[PDB]
């Protein structure tokens, strides 16, 4: 199948530059051309340039030509978009998109690569297990947590079970709070399947390396 | 006589076909560079026309271009082909036998249309100037220049076109 | 230069209903000769990349459902939804491919759904965040209809204001609802010298704010 890799979320200083990858796979390079896209969190889409990996050539937004450039190594059947001398302005997440045949529009997309540009300092989140009270004597069902409170940047990852549990899952939005993010994530089930089934929270922050899995044991 | 229309035509379309198969070029696929003035200098009775069959594979497009070049050039006969020598040296100053023409041809095309001067090219709006071209009283000749979509293809299509226009020269006494 | 006006920028309609949204540009996106207007449609559901629906003014796209539907000619273009589904839930962006490229500010599709209350949950400090020094006190909203609901903690009786983090969840894409995730921080400290914990949910489906409370001395 057709597929666009981006590389992983990037955290920079003010000032300085960034080179994202989008690695293309499942038809010919050289046949399509390959555009990028800018989304500021909870903003619309926004055209950056395009460039056509067979011959290199490119052409860009009036509003990003001093701000972008495109870039592909046919060897690789990968393209790198740069962005330089990075502001608050800047942050957000960018996407590669191939185009149709006639070249005008985007059939495919890669899944964003997310840029933070802060003078803060990446810090390791820390998981914390949410079980019930204490009354177990209280109905059918019953629904668990998982705390993740204060890292930076904002990539975090939070999956039940490395993902079998996905049913009856709410994974609440990151909230920014001096520097540090912290974020939630509850989910249900049957009286019966728990505590009797284990129910473990993965939760993955690469922005420091953390990677943590934390069992939720009752009170 | 007529029949270099003939030919110049039965090239046109087989090179309007094999853009389209062997890289699928199409009259609606965006166009990374677009023909702005298209003449000749010394214009005495030829038509020109320009139409876009863009892709984005330049090299497809070359490989392309090439076959029809030599698809066209091998429906000659043996009496025809005798005048082509002739015609490189003039367009392009290049010896070849009624055999190694095919060949010379790719190798000029190769070296030149890969050149930094072409392919670093980034100019949107590229003008195709030829600078000799007759047509016979009567009937004017029609010329075409085939807009590949990019800087390397063109390349190619007018180096054809240079070769074609000093084959006119010969049908005006 | 080329400008994309959307609207409305939002609509609520329940499932079944049907919708329109217009798209108009500064431009004539329109081929004379050829008949063919240079505009798509686009959806970018919540946290996910954006997909292509419509191109050419009117074509849809492969695997694209028939109630979608792309119209309109020269700068005045319409998209509509035969019979909204929940799984329509996103923002709709038009964009036009005529000279250059440009998207619009997108219209967000939200959807109207009968109140519901929320099922509250209450979590007291985990055993390790304790030990490292600190303590939060979770509580859950899930699940409730309209978006607003008021939260409110008391420690002991008294109403806490400072220390709390809220975050609301993207509407369900399966039942349209809302959850919401309400988190206290305190220090092991203060924790310690208190002992009864209890969040306050106010929510117009009802006058009576749900309680859920619990005391240190219990687990």
């Amino acid at each position: 199948q057709v597929q666009l890799q981006q590389s992983g979320a990037e955290l920079a200083k003010p000032g300085a530059s960034v080179k994202m990858s989008c690695k293309a796979s499942g038809y010919t390079f050289t046949r399509y051309w390959m555009h990028w896209v800018k989304q500021r969190p909870g903003q619309g889409l926004e055209w950056i340039g395009y460039i056509n990996p067979s011959t290199g050539y490119t052409e860009y937004n009036q509003k990003f030509k001093d701000k972008a450039t495109l870039t592909a190594d046919k060897s690789s059947s990968t393209v790198y978009m740069q962005l330089s001398s990075l502001t608050s302005e800047d942050s957000a997440v960018y996407y590669c998109a191939r185009t149709t045949v006639d070249g005008y529009d985007f059939a495919y997309w890669g899944q964003g690569t997310l840029v933070t540009v802060s003078a803060a300092k990446t810090t390791a989140p820390s998981v914390y297990p949410l079980a019930p009270g204490s009354a177990a004597q209280t109905n059918s069902m019953v629904t668990l947590g998982c705390l993740v409170k204060g890292y930076f940047p904002e990539p975090v990852t939070v999956t039940w079970n490395s993902g079998s549990l996905s049913s009856g899952v709410h994974t609440f939005p990151a909230v920014l709070q001096s520097d540090l993010y912290t974020l939630s994530s509850s989910v249900t089930v049957p009286s019966s399947t728990w505590p009797s089934e284990t129910v473990t929270c993965n939760v993955a922050h690469p922005a420091s390396s953390t990677k943590v899995d934390k069992k939720i044991v009752p009170r | 006589a007529a029949s270099i229309q003939t030919t110049v035509n039965t090239l046109s379309e087989r090179i309007s076909s094999k853009l389209e198969q062997e890289a699928n070029a199409s009259a609606q696929t965006k166009c990374d560079i677009e023909i702005g003035n298209f003449y000749i200098r010394q214009n005495h009775g030829c038509n020109l026309t320009v139409k876009n069959m863009c892709s984005a594979d330049a090299d497809a497009q070359l490989d392309a271009v090439l076959s029809a070049a030599t698809e066209t050039y091998s429906g000659l006969t043996p009496e025809q082909k005798a005048y082509v020598p002739a015609m490189f040296t003039a367009a392009l100053n290049i010896q070849t036998s009624v055999n190694t023409v095919v060949r010379d041809f790719e190798n000029y095309v190769k070296q030149t249309c890969n050149s930094s001067a072409v392919v670093d090219n980034k100019l949107k709006i590229q003008n195709v100037i030829i600078d000799e071209c007759y047509g016979a009283p009567g009937s004017p000749t029609n010329l075409e220049f085939i807009n590949t979509g990019s800087s390397k293809g063109n390349c190619a299509i007018k180096a054809l076109m240079q070769l074609t226009t000093k084959a006119t020269t010969q049908i005006a006494p | 230069d080329m400008v994309m006006s959307q609207s409305p920028s939002s609509l609520a309609v329940s499932a079944g209903e049907k919708v329109s949204m217009s798209c108009k540009s500064s431009q004539t996106l329109l081929n004379s000769r050829t008949r063919k207007n240079y505009l798509a449609w686009y959806q970018q559901k919540p946290g996910q990349s954006p997909k292509l629906l419509i191109y050419w003014a009117s074509t849809r796209e492969s695997g694209v459902p028939d109630r979608f539907t792309g119209s309109g000619s020269g700068t005045d273009f319409t998209l509509t939804i035969s019979s909204v589904q929940a799984e329509d839930l996103a923002v709709y962006y038009c964009k036009q491919s005529y000279n250059l490229w440009t998207f619009g500010g997108g219209t967000k599709l939200e959807i109207k759904r009968a109140d519901a209350a929320p099922t509250v949950s209450i979590f007291p400090p985990s055993s390790e965040q304790l030990t490292s020094g600190g303590a939060s006190v979770v509580c859950f909203l899930n699940n409730f209809y309209p978006k607003d609901i008021n939260v409110k903690w008391k420690i002991d009786g008294s109403e806490r204001a400072a220390g709390v983090l809220n975050s609301w969840t993207d509407q369900d894409s399966k039942d349209s609802t809302y959850s919401m995730s309400s988190t206290l921080t305190l220090t092991k400290d203060e924790y310690e010298r208190h002992n009864s914990y209890t969040c306050e949910a106010t929510h117009k489906t009802s006058t009576s704010p749900i309680v859920k409370s619990f005391n240190r001395n219990e687990c």
